[PDB]
C-alpha cells in the first residue's frame, strides 16, 4: 500500500495484539511478548472516531419527496417532477457511495502510515545500535532486557 | 535480542470497498446504512395519522353521508387512504382541481367544520336527497329545489369573521331531462353565481343524459374555494345551485403526505415513517424508501455503505 508497511514489508498482522492497532514485539533472554503502543493507537482512534462523526453529521440530512398526484392533462408536469426526484436520488446516492469509497482508501492508508511512522521513530532512536532485518524487526547489537526494551517502547532509549 | 513493530490482525470477516480495490478485509468497520423498518404505519413526532378506510379525502371534505364519523374534525401528522376507501362523490360528477384540493387538505394538520348558510335563510326547499347517496345527501352542501312550485331568486351572504380561512364547497346540478329540470327549479334556463371580493364565478345548466353512474343519468359538477379572513361569500341562484352549507377551517402543517396503502397500523411511534414501515436510527443513511418523512436519515439506493474504521486485516498464517 501507499506507505509500504501494512501487508507490505511487514508482511502480516499479529493476532496476539489485542489491545490496539499498532504495537511492539520484543525477544530477549526473558522471553517473547507483544503489547500495543498506546500513544499511536489512541491518536489514531480519535482521528477515525472524528471522521466517522463528521461523516454522519454531514450526511444525515434528509431530502423530502412527496408523491404528488397529477391529472390526465399534467403529464409534462408529472415527467418534470420525476426528473427532479430521480436526479436528487442519483446525485445523493453518488455522493454517499463515493465519499465512503474514497474515505475508506484514506483510512486504510492512514493506518499504514501510522505503522510506518512508528517504525521509523524506533529506527531513529536505535541509530546504529541495531540493524533492520527488513521485515519490521530491529536486531539489537547489544543485550537488551525488559527494562531496556521498555526504554525503546516509551521513547527514552539511550544511544539514539 | 530484537524489537519489532507490527499491527493487529483479527478474525473479523468485515470487508469494505475502495475505488482501486473491493472486498478489502478490515479489522473494524461501521455500517452506515440503516435497512430495517417495523412494517407498520405509526405516529411520528407530529402525532397520529388520519387513517381513511372507507372515505376518500374528497368524500370527507364534501361530507359524503357515509363519512359521518369524520364530521367532528380531526388532526393528523399524515394521511392514509386505504384501498378500501371508496366513498367519495356519491352523486355522479367531478371535482374541479381535485389534486389541488387533496393537496391543500393533506398539507394542513387539522380541520373543523363551520356552518356558512343556515337552512332557515332559504326560501326554497333544501332537504333534497338521492339514493346514490344513501338516500341522503352531502353534509357540506344543500340541494336547493323548488318549494310550492316556486323558486324565487336566492341571494345569501356570509362574511368570514373567524380570522381564519374557510374552505367551502358547492355544486351545479345538470338534470338528465327538461322535465326534471322544471320539476326541480321551475325553469330550464337558470343562472347561479358564487362570488367574493376575489372570485366571480357564474354557472348555467346544460340538460341532457350522461352515461349511467350509480344508477343516475344526471350530474353535479363540484367546486371549491377558500374564503379568506374578512372576505364575504355571496351566492345567487334561480336554480341548479347545490349551495354551500358547511365549510372547513384548516389549520397547521402536517408532513403533508397521502399514503395509499393497506399496511397495518399499530400503537407505535417512530422518528421516520415510510409507506413500507417506520424506523428509528442514528445512522446517516437508509434504503427503505425515498418517500420517508419525519425525522429521517438520508435515503440512498444501495444495500450497504460500510465505512472502514480499523486497518487492512492481514492473516499471519
Ligand atoms: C422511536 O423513537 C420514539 C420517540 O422518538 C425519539 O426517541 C428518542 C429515544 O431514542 C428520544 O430520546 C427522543 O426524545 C424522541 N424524539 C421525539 C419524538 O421527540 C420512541 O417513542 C417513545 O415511546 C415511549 C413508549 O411509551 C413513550 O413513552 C415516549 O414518549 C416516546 N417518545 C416520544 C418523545 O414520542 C419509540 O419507542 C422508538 N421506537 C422504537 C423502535 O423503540
Ligand atoms: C332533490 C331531489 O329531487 N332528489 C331526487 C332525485 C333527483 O330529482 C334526480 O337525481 C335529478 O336528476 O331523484 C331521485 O330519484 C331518481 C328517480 O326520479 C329516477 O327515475 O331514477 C333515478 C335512478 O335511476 C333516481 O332514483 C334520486 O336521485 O334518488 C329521488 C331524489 O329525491
Ligand atoms: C521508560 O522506561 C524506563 C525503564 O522502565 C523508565 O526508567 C526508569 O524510571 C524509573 C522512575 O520511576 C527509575 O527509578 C528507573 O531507574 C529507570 N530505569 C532505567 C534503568 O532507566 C522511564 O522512566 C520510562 N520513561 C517514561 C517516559 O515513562
Ligand atoms: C328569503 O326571503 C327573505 C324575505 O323575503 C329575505 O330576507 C330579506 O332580504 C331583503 C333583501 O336581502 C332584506 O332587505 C330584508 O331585510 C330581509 N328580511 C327578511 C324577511 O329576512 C331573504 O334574504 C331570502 N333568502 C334568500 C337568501 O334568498
Ligand atoms: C436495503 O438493504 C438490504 C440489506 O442490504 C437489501 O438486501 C436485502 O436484505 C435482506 C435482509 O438483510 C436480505 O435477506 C436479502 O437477501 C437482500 N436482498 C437482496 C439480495 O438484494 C434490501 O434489498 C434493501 N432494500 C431495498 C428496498 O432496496
Ligand atoms: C480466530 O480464528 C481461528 C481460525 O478460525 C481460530 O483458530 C482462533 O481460535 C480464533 N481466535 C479467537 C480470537 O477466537
Amino acid at each position: 500500500g501507499l506507505f509500504g508497511a501494512i501487508a507490505g514489508f511487514i508482511e502480516g498482522g499479529w493476532p496476539g495484539l489485542v489491545a490496539g492497532w499498532y504495537g511492539f514485539q520484543h525477544s530477549n533472554d526473558q522471553g517473547v511478548g507483544m503489547a500495543a503502543d498506546s500513544d499511536s493507537t489512541q491518536k489514531a482512534i480519535d482521528k477515525i472516531t472524528s471522521k466517522v462523526n463528521n461523516i454522519v453529521d454531514k450526511m444525515n440530512k434528509q431530502y423530502g419527496i412527496i408523491d404528488h398526484e397529477f391529472s390526465e392533462i399534467e403529464t409534462r408536469l408529472n415527467m418534470i417532477n420525476n426528473k427532479i426526484d430521480d436526479q436528487i436520488q442519483d446525485i445523493w446516492t453518488y455522493n454517499a457511495e463515493l465519499l465512503v469509497l474514497l474515505e475508506n482508501q484514506k483510512t486504510l492508508d492512514e493506518h499504514d502510515a501510522n505503522v510506518n511512522n512508528l517504525y521509523n521513530k524506533v529506527k531513529r532512536a536505535l541509530g546504529s545500535n541495531a540493524m533492520e532485518d527488513g521485515k519490521g524487526c530491529f536486531e539489537l547489537y547489544h543485550k537488551c532486557d525488559d527494562q531496556c526494551m521498555e526504554t525503546i517502547r516509551n521513547g527514552t532509549y539511550n544511544r539514539r | 535480542d530484537k524489537i519489532c513493530i507490527g499491527y493487529q490482525s483479527t478474525n473479523s470477516t468485515e470487508t469494505v470497498d475502495t475505488l482501486t480495490e473491493t472486498n478489502v478485509p478490515v479489522t473494524h468497520a461501521k455500517e452506515l446504512l440503516h435497512t430495517s423498518h417495523n412494517g407498520m404505519l405509526c405516529a411520528t413526532n407530529l402525532g397520529h395519522p388520519l387513517i381513511l378506510d372507507t372515505c376518500t379525502i374528497e368524500g370527507l371534505i364534501y361530507g359524503n353521508p357515509s363519512c359521518d364519523l369524520l364530521l367532528g374534525g380531526r388532526e393528523w401528522s399524515y394521511i392514509v387512504e386505504r384501498p378500501s376507501a371508496v366513498n367519495g362523490m356519491c352523486y355522479p360528477g367531478n371535482v374541479e382541481n381535485l389534486e389541488e384540493l387533496r393537496s391543500l387538505f393533506s398539507s394542513a394538520s387539522s380541520y373543523q367544520r363551520i356552518q356558512i348558510f343556515p337552512d332557515t335563510i332559504w326560501n326554497v326547499s333544501y332537504s333534497g336527497t338521492s339514493s346514490a347517496c344513501s338516500d341522503s345527501f352531502y353534509r357540506s352542501m344543500r340541494w336547493l329545489t323548488q318549494k310550492n312550485n316556486a323558486y324565487p331568486i336566492q341571494d345569501a351572504q356570509y362574511t368570514n369573521n373567524r380570522g381564519k380561512s374557510i374552505l367551502f364547497m358547492w355544486g351545479i346540478n345538470h338534470p338528465p331531462t327538461d322535465t326534471v329540470q322544471t320539476n326541480l327549479y321551475t325553469r330550464t334556463d337558470t343562472t347561479t353565481s358564487v362570488t367574493t371580493e376575489d372570485i366571480n364565478r357564474t354557472f348555467k345548466p346544460v340538460i341532457g343524459p350522461r352515461p349511467l353512474v350509480n344508477g343516475l343519468h344526471g350530474r353535479i359538477d363540484y367546486y371549491w374555494s377558500v374564503l379568506k379572513p374578512g372576505q364575504t361569500l355571496r351566492v345567487r341562484s334561480n336554480g341548479n345551485l347545490i349551495a354551500p352549507w358547511y365549510g372547513h377551517i384548516l389549520s397547521g402543517e402536517s408532513h403533508g403526505r397521502i399514503l395509499k396503502t393497506d399496511l397495518n397500523s399499530g400503537n407505535c411511534v417512530v422518528q421516520c415513517q415510510t409507506e413500507r414501515g417506520g424506523l428509528n436510527t442514528t445512522l446517516p443513511f437508509h434504503n427503505v424508501s425515498k418517500y420517508a418523512f419525519g425525522n429521517c436519515p438520508k435515503y440512498v439506493g444501495v444495500k450497504s455503505l460500510k465505512l472502514a474504521v480499523g486497518l487492512r486485516n492481514v492473516p499471519a498464517r
